[PDB]
């Protein structure tokens, strides 16, 4: 009953320990294993619940394979539950997957904590099952998808407790004043970031004693830098100090039964451009069930107008029975209902993935109390995905079944549109979380399965154990293999139509692989899809797609948050056109001397870890093997004082056994956590004051206390253990086993025998206080001391390569212990290895639910690329946070337009193409003659090749050189042989002699 | 008029604005309240992303309307 970090690492940072412990006590039942059910089950089994039980006694039909990726044509006739069970079980060995053979007895529901009713359950049964669940304390969720439509219903009972509504890190801040009326003033320009109704506790508030005892205070906000907590007169009178910490209080929320909500639904909207459609689809989905009752359980016929008119009648009738749904004088949206009828039998991968992800997360909310549950109905449509019927007519013949696995996608889009999908040529950059989900969708779509189509997917990463919780195409036996290759195999198993149509590469996509991913490669593609986990790789692909004029489908996630973006040539702005928040900078003085957050001590500890065990070793090794190293250091280094000192230390105090490494680590402890602190306190004592009389040690400056080593302190001990073990690694010294735990007594005997030098102040040392403030025979002192390399022949240090995901290598052990010791110095609360691993390792929280949902939305935009849609209003950028749950969509931004010499151009997609390795003088001529432009500046990336302020001497050197030679002149090294194209940037004046913005240039060599 | 801006965190921001205010100006009011540079603000309303150089009325934003401050995410 403890959580496996090695499997759940990335998801653990999303949900937390409490949620997952409670999830692992929950038994989930899913009724129905068509695409929607298997996708929910996949995400929940991956997440890790106590048990997954599935109920679907229906026999597999060929059409079930439209979105049920765990069904194969061989399985037709057999029960979906039975056939799906084994493949769900493979996803997580911790999660038993059982099959419920019969549900004739509804009291069997009593053994489950959460019941999910998918599209296979009639509304009549859903109301009965929901009533049993609601009245028994069983959480009930339902969902159904109809073509491009879908909905979900959540009913978590009479008293459900939300422990954390958002999962956001609690806000914290430093207090400068608290007036008797409770007016809390923040330090300097620090923002409390709080909201009315938030609750806070306090620490370190001097003068208000029992304000710090953990009592909660309700927040009234008074602008960004102040808030009020109610009178504090009775607590005392504020003196100084204070840290507020936000507290999320539990919230009891009540849900109504399905039956009640059918007549008076509470909506969460999926798209505020469509909020009027929720009530219309609420009736429409009910009318579909009434239609089935009247027609022996059959849904309306595909594209059938007769059945659609009956559904409009049913909805009209239903509106009268449920007057509160539409409201007064709101007419039935008959065109919308007709499309629901026309599409009722559709089974669309993107929609099933959207709802499979969100519904799966709602299940996890029901199991844990983590995040705000959907309350209670949500409806969704992606009707913009429909192609222009002029291009792809929709009627009863074009949409009829042809006895294929795609029949229920054909039901919506038609046969010819499915063929265009099959014959598409697509490039997938990435094969991780989004990549795996993306390939699964493309297998269900048959994308690239045609003779004129194909899929190229590239990813140089290999499979790791932390991948498996959200990269479901990978099994434990696949760890170490290539993601793209294993993933291509996996989806061909799912849809044999892709056999021989996926080209799995293991190449990075960047400036270093443009010979592999050359002009010919990109020009063949219809569009490109990102499945990336960093901004740089995205920026690069964006630039490629702009250059080659290819549509780009972009998406990303961060825990429960996600987004999608479409980039359309000559229509929308590109990914690079907009800016994302940068990573915060910590002031150098905060890191060096004045930390007040654990993030500061972790960064400080990580930098110390690099210095001790990586930089130190590389420097030593180069000093030994490079004849010119020392004066280079003097001629090229930020810190010659330390680079040279590090080499002296690393070679004068060489260890010869592990004990020497223990001594080394114990002495570093004294230096960093005792001596260097006393030095800082000598420069600024506890009671030192600034010129205006205020205390020096206030606010962000916390007066530190030196540490007296205590091997029974967990951080003191593991600093020495990890530090010594990594010292040993550097020098090739063997420790006392690597899977053996360290013995406190063995380390204690060594350290007890050590004589620890007393601290003596350096009375001349300046300590910089603020970043914007001020701050070589002494160096010849160092270089003379350095030992002669020839004395150390064959001697090398083994540098450490930071690997955050190997818990045996002592890396996080050191950074944790090292950080925490500095935290102790400055009275900052320590952090455990998992939190330190999160910050030091820069781990991005991730969970399969968001990954699946976001991938679904991309594949609903993908449909618009297939139809070459040029109306920007049809495209949808998506934004999501399942914790709330929030869904929002926006029309992409049109690419900006510009003008020069009364010529209009697209500032992103337009460019001047020129044939041949033209001479600079001819280029200048061509632009004045043909474009009316006077080239004032010309550059190739970083090199300035030409400016019109160049003097005639410099001009003469250049005006005659072909571009490739002109580049050589400036760069020395010249153009690789394979390069067939060069992008040049120009500034230029228009005919009025005025500087004008202007397209870039493409040289076709 | 009073409008609301909801962030991806769930936080609600109340702003006082006029129909003729430019998006540029609304973003600076958000910068004052949240400290978010206008460059990094993605505001969406009723299926539209709000662009500098337009007014709230261009997007038909009304009394009590809710805008959403959204983000692009780098995981994958």
């Amino acid at each position: 009953g403890e959580i496996d970090e090695s499997l759940y690492s990335r998801q653990l940072y999303v949900l937390g320990k409490e949620a997952m412990l409670k999830m692992q006590t929950s038994n989930v039942l899913i009724l129905g294993l068509k695409g929607l059910g298997v996708e929910i089950a996949k995400n929940v089994v991956l997440a890790g619940v106590k048990s997954m039980t599935v109920f679907d006694p229906e026999p597999v039909q060929l059409a079930d394979l439209s979105t049920q990726f765990f069904l194969t044509e061989k399985d037709i006739g057999q029960k979906r539950g039975d056939v799906t069970r084994a493949k769900l079980a493979e996803l997580n060995a911790y999660v038993p997957v059982n099959v419920l053979d019969s549900l004739d007895d509804v009291t069997q529901l009593s053994q489950f904590q959460v019941v999910v009713a998918t599209d296979t359950v009639s509304l009549e049964d859903k109301v009965k099952i929901n009533e049993f669940c609601h009245s028994s304390g069983i959480r009930f969720i339902s969902s159904e998808t109809r073509g491009l439509f879908g909905n979900t219903f959540v009913d978590l009972g009479d008293e459900f407790t939300v422990l954390d509504p958002t999962g956001e890190e609690p806000r914290t801040g430093m207090v400068s004043d608290i007036e008797p009326d409770g007016t809390v003033t923040m330090l300097d320009d620090n923002r409390h970031g709080l909201e009315d109704g938030n609750f806070v506790r306090f620490s370190e508030v001097e003068g208000l004693d029992k304000l710090n005892d953990g009592t909660l205070f309700k927040v009234e906000v008074l602008g960004p830098f102040a808030f009020r907590i109610g009178s504090v007169k009775e607590y005392g009178e504020y003196k100084k100090g204070g840290i507020f910490t936000e507290v999320k209080v539990p919230r009891k929320i009540s849900f109504k039964s399905l039956k009640q909500q059918l007549s008076n639904p509470e909506f969460v909207f999926s798209d505020f451009a469509k909020f009027d459609r929720a009530a219309q689809l609420h009736l429409g989905f009910q009318a579909l069930h009434q239609f089935a009752v009247r027609h022996n359980g059959e849904l309306p016929r595909t594209m059938n107008d007769e059945d659609a008119n009956e559904l409009i009648k049913l909805v009209t009738d239903l509106s009268v029975q449920q007057p509160e749904v539409l409201g007064e004088g709101v007419d039935v949206n008959e065109d919308l209902i007709k499309e629901l009828s026309y599409q009722a039998r559709g089974d669309i991968p993107g929609v099933v993935a959207f709802f499979g992800g969100l519904v799966a997360q709602e299940v996890l909310k029901a199991c844990s109390g983590k995040f705000t549950p959907l309350k209670q109905f949500m409806y969704f449509d992606s009707l913009e995905s429909l192609p222009d019927p002029k291009n792809f007519p929709r009627n009863e013949k074009t949409t009829q079944p042809v006895n294929s696995r795609y029949d229920n996608q054909i039901a919506v889009f038609g046969l010819d549109f499915q063929k265009k999908i099959a014959n598409s040529k697509v490039f997938l950059v990435g094969s991780g979380a989004i990549g795996c989900e993306m390939l699964k969708n493309w297998a269900l779509l048959g994308l690239g399965s045609g003779s004129d189509g194909y899929i190229v997917v590239t990813d140089n990463d290999s499979i790791e154990k932390s991948n498996l919780n959200r990269q479901f195409l990978f099994r434990p036996k696949d760890v170490g293999k290539n993601k793209s290759e294993v993933a291509a195999e996996a989806v061909c198993a799912m849809n044999p139509d892709l056999k021989g149509k996926i080209n799995a590469k293991i190449d990075k996509v960047g400036p270093e692989t443009e010979e592999i991913f050359n002009d010919s490669f990109w020009e063949s593609l219809d569009f490109v899809t990102n499945a990336l986990d960093n901004v740089d790789a995205r920026t690069y692909v964006d630039r490629r797609c702009v250059f080659y004029r290819k549509p780009l489908l972009e998406s990303g996630t961060l825990g429960t948050k996600g987004n999608t973006q479409v980039i359309i040539p000559r229509l929308t702005e590109s990914y690079s056109s907009s800016r994302d928040p940068p990573e915060k900078s910590i002031p150098l003085c905060t890191l060096r001397s004045f930390p007040n957050k654990i993030d500061h001590t972790i960064a400080w500890a990580k930098s110390l870890f690099q210095g001790y065990f990586t930089d130190s070793a590389e420097n030593v090794n180069m000093y030994l093997t490079q004849p010119n190293f020392v004066e280079q250091t003097l001629k090229q280094s930020g810190d010659v004082k330390g680079v040279l000192e590090s080499i002296s230390d690393s070679l004068s105090s060489k260890p010869h056994n592990f004990e020497d490494c223990i001594k080394w680590a114990r002495l570093e402890f004294e230096k960093k956590f005792n001596h260097d602190i006393k030095q800082l306190l000598f420069n600024f004592p506890k009671d030192a004051k600034t010129s205006n009389g205020e205390p020096f040690w206030s606010g962000a400056k916390r007066a530190p206390t030196p540490l007296e080593f205590d091997i029974y302190n967990n951080d003191h001990f593991h600093f020495v253990v990890a530090g010594a073990s990594l010292r040993a690694y550097n020098y090739g010294i063997k420790s006392d086993d690597s899977n053996s735990k360290p013995n406190v007594d063995e380390y204690k005997s060594v350290i007890d025998h050590m004589i620890i030098p007393e601290f003596t102040p350096n009375a001349n040392l300046k300590i910089q206080v603020n970043d914007d403030d001020p701050d070589s025979d002494e160096i010849d002192q160092l270089v003379s001391s350095l030992p002669d390399p020839s004395t150390l022949a064959g001697f090398k240090l083994e540098p450490v390569d930071f690997e955050k995901d190997d818990d045996t290598n002592h890396h996080i052990e050191f950074i944790t212990a090292c950080s925490n010791c500095r935290a102790q110095n400055y009275f900052i609360e320590t952090a455990d290895r998992q939190k330190t691993k999160f910050i030091a390792g820069r781990i991005i929280p991730a969970i399969a639910t968001t990954t699946s949902l976001v991938t679904g939305l991309v594949n609903l935009e993908l449909y618009k690329l297939i139809d070459n849609k040029t109306d920007i209003e049809q495209y949808k950028n998506g934004f999501v946070n399942l914790a709330l749950p929030f869904f929002g969509f926006s029309e992409p931004i049109a690419s900006p337009k510009g003008e020069y010499n009364n010529k209009k151009y697209d500032k992103i997609w337009d460019r001047f193409d020129i044939k041949g390795d033209i001479k600079l003088s001819d280029l200048i001529e061509h632009f004045e003659k043909d474009e009316g432009l006077e080239i004032t500046m010309l550059s190739y990336g970083v090199s300035l090749l030409y400016a019109s302020f160049f003097p005639p001497k410099k001009l003469k050197e250049r005006l005659n050189l072909p571009i490739t030679q002109l580049v050589k002149l400036v760069t020395k090294k010249d153009i690789p042989a394979h390069v067939s194209t060069m992008i040049l940037e120009i500034c230029a004046d228009d005919k009025e002699g005025e500087d004008v913005e202007v397209p870039f240039i493409t040289i076709h060599l | 008029m009073q409008i609301f801006v909801k962030t991806l965190t769930g936080k609600t921001i109340t702003l006082e604005v006029e129909s003729s205010d430019t998006i540029d100006n609304v973003k600076s009011k958000i910068q004052d309240k949240e400290g978010i540079p206008p460059d990094q603000q993605r505001l969406i309303f009723a299926g539209k992303q709000l662009e500098d150089g337009r007014t709230l009325s261009d997007y038909n934003i009304q009394k009590e309307s809710t805008l959403h401050l959204v983000l692009r995410l780098r995981g994958g």
